RNA sequence: GGUGCAUGGUUGUCGUCAGCUCGUGUCGUGAGAUGUUGGGUUAAGUCCCGCAACGAGCGCAACCCUUAUCGUUAGUUACA
RNA sequence: GGCGAAGGCGAAAACUUAGGCCAUUACUGACGCUUAGGCUUGAAAGUGUGGGGAGCAAAUAGGAUUAGAUACCCUAGUAGUCCACACCGUAAACGAUAGAUACUAGCUGUCGGGGCGAUCCCCUCGGUAGUGAAGUUAACACAUUAAGUAUCUCGCCUGG
RNA sequence: AUUGGGCGUAAAGCAAGCGCAGGCGGAUUGAAAAGUCUGGUGUUAAAGGCAGCUGCUUAACAGUUGUAUGCAUUGGAAAC
């Protein structure tokens, strides 16, 4: 995972 | 919510003065709806042990997700010398297990399914065990994607 | 420019014989004089991964933790950067248990919440053995949760100087779903790390500037004056 | 009147000895524990150092009076 | 540490004998492993024959001792303790893990053979342990020679 | 506990070796297919059940219909 929403 | 106890455990500890009985209980929560957790608190009443327990299986709580009703292969769950097998029911035949399995299996949200038991099946050993197994089950969708096929089968 | 071999006055020479096999496989085809060396592209490419990652974490408004425990050297940078940039940090050794363990923290912040105010409203609230008391706690408070005082919640991102050497850190931080950068050693593991920056910290010529660049990130991305990151030439930063 | 190997209460005792429990989080499936361990400081778990520990509760802890220095309200049935 | 099938092997000299380690790109042409049955050896003790018994010491004698002692205690003391010829065929014969085979982290090693070479050191090949990842068991622990992964064969297990 | 269990501390490795028979067995090429799978055919009575129908008070049950292991002959298959 690259996004934190 | 159904928060399902599966047995209250009674202990002692060795100390002259009154050997302490602050015995363990242990209470599996879930929702039916992929929501599985369990949790074993140590007291010394009832209303306290409940509490405690009830803490940590609801803060212990992961989900799983659900497939069709009923699994779609059988499945071996290991866990102290403990083993059960799952195996598909077709959704129009019906659910058999143990009382505290079936519990399990509700938890879950699981339809109806197949179940035998192996080895010495000491509650905590089969909750280990299918606890196991539903962690150790494998995909169609995963092995479709992760591979090079249409069918999805 | 940004992490090249100009900057690099020190990328290998760390102690041998204690690495990681699978460390071996990620970095530096193994060299028959079994010193510990590390590859310079594959480093400055995930250096800049993590540069544009945490850019575009700040960019989201969100936490961050930086951490820092060694003798003088980190201890020195994490301070001149925690005055520099506003983020969480520990100036002192890790309590074993300072990220899993939630809750205590929480009352522990509200406890030295309630320090400092009685202190700044107090004019004359105390006796001179209350109130140096009172300042001893405070003391300890600032020793460890000072560090972490200014912010109130949970830091959405964290780098670690080194997670096998910081074991509790990098496992609190596996414990959470949280997104971890750290300078990866020869023995240590890349799955423990969410984004690999393998680099020798135990040379502290080169923890120094990868301090520098970190804070140069932090700086940068939280609409911040930044010092490097972006220039020809770096500071002579050796222990005397 | 008997009946503390039937008691309440009370006391002696180890002993003015530093030891005894709980909450959270962590090792483990448990019988358990980590704090409570190891270093220094005191009589002391008193404190901090390091440390899956952090905290909290009991003991300890100290808050009393007399004394020791001085002052203050008051002066005999002290002084004289 | 080495030789070892284990049990075991050390004051040394020679005779005979087995196997070993290291590379063989040279040879044979699968001739290989296990093992029903069978065979052999097989700690110590002990029995029979000949010796002789330094030293101690089964049995036995005297003396302490407790309430009691054909005991722990002391002094003795016989068998025996040795080998050659015969037998016995058992053990904690345990590394509490049958053999053969293949793969599998890593680190510290240690010894010997190969070369480098002045010892040192380097890796290679074998023996040899400890540490330790993963994994395994309920744990202990095993952990590259596993109690991990497995195969072939033999032998055993079935509550007391 | 082939299916469907183990042998270290529990019950389990003979004390060990030689160790026959037997079991298991390096690679490549061919055929037969002995084994094996499979096609054609026959046989494997009825009755038992599985299913449908009929007669029953639904009913058990009776009758009707088919369902099959297994063996033999013949055609192939070539992986083992």
């Amino acid at each position: 995972m690259g996004n934190f929403d | 919510f159904e928060e399902r106890i599966v047995k209250l455990k009674r202990i002692s500890k060795t100390t002259k003065g009154g050997r302490n009985m602050r015995f363990s209980v242990l209470v599996v929560v879930g929702n039916r709806k992929g929501k599985i957790g369990y949790g074993i608190a140590k007291a010394l009443e009832v209303p306290n042990a409940i509490k405690k327990a009830i803490k940590a299986a609801h803060n212990s709580l992961h989900t799983i997700e659900i497939h069709k009703g009923s699994i779609y292969h059988e499945v071996i769950g290991r866990s102290g010398a403990s083993r059960v097998l799952l195996k598909p029911a077709p959704q129009g035949t019906g659910i058999i297990a143990g009382g505290a399995i079936r519990a399990i299996i509700e938890l879950a949200g699981y339809s109806d399914i197949y179940t035998k038991n192996l080895g010495r099946n000491t509650p905590i050993n089969m909750i280990h065990a299918t606890m196991d197994g539903i962690l150790k089950q494998l995909s169609p969708r995963r092995v479709a994607i992760l591979r090079n096929k249409n069918l999805n089968e | 420019s940004l992490a090249k071999l100009g900057e690099m006055r020190t990328h290998v020479g760390m102690v041998k014989r204690y690495w990681n096999p699978k460390m071996g496989f990620f970095i530096e085809p193994e060299r028959k004089h079994n010193n510990d060396h590390f590859v310079l592209e594959l480093q400055r490419q995930s250096l800049q991964t993590a540069y544009n990652y945490v850019k575009e974490v700040a960019q989201n408004n969100g936490q961050i933790l930086f951490v820092g425990t060694k003798n003088d050297y980190v201890k020195k940078l994490v301070n001149n950067i925690a005055k520099r940039v506003d983020v969480a940090f520990i100036t002192q050794r890790w309590l074993g248990g300072t990220l899993t363990n939630f809750k205590t923290l929480s009352i522990s912040i509200n406890k030295l919440n309630k320090l400092v105010e009685k202190q700044a409203e107090n004019a004359a609230d105390l006796t001179k053995k209350e109130n140096l008391m009172l300042s001893r706690e405070i003391e300890r408070l600032e020793k460890f949760f000072g560090g972490v005082k200014s912010l109130k919640r949970l830091p959405n991102l964290l780098i670690v100087d080194d997670p096998v050497y910081e074991k509790n850190a990098v496992a609190e931080a596996n414990i959470l779903r949280i997104p971890v950068v750290a300078l990866c050693n020869t023995n240590t593991n890349p799955e423990l790390v969410d984004f690999i920056i393998p680099a020798n910290n135990h040379q502290p010529q080169s923890t120094c500037l990868l301090m520098n660049l970190l804070a140069d990130a932090v700086a940068e991305a939280k609409a911040m004056p930044t010092m490097f990151a972006y220039k020809p030439d770096e500071e002579i930063q050796i222990e005397i």
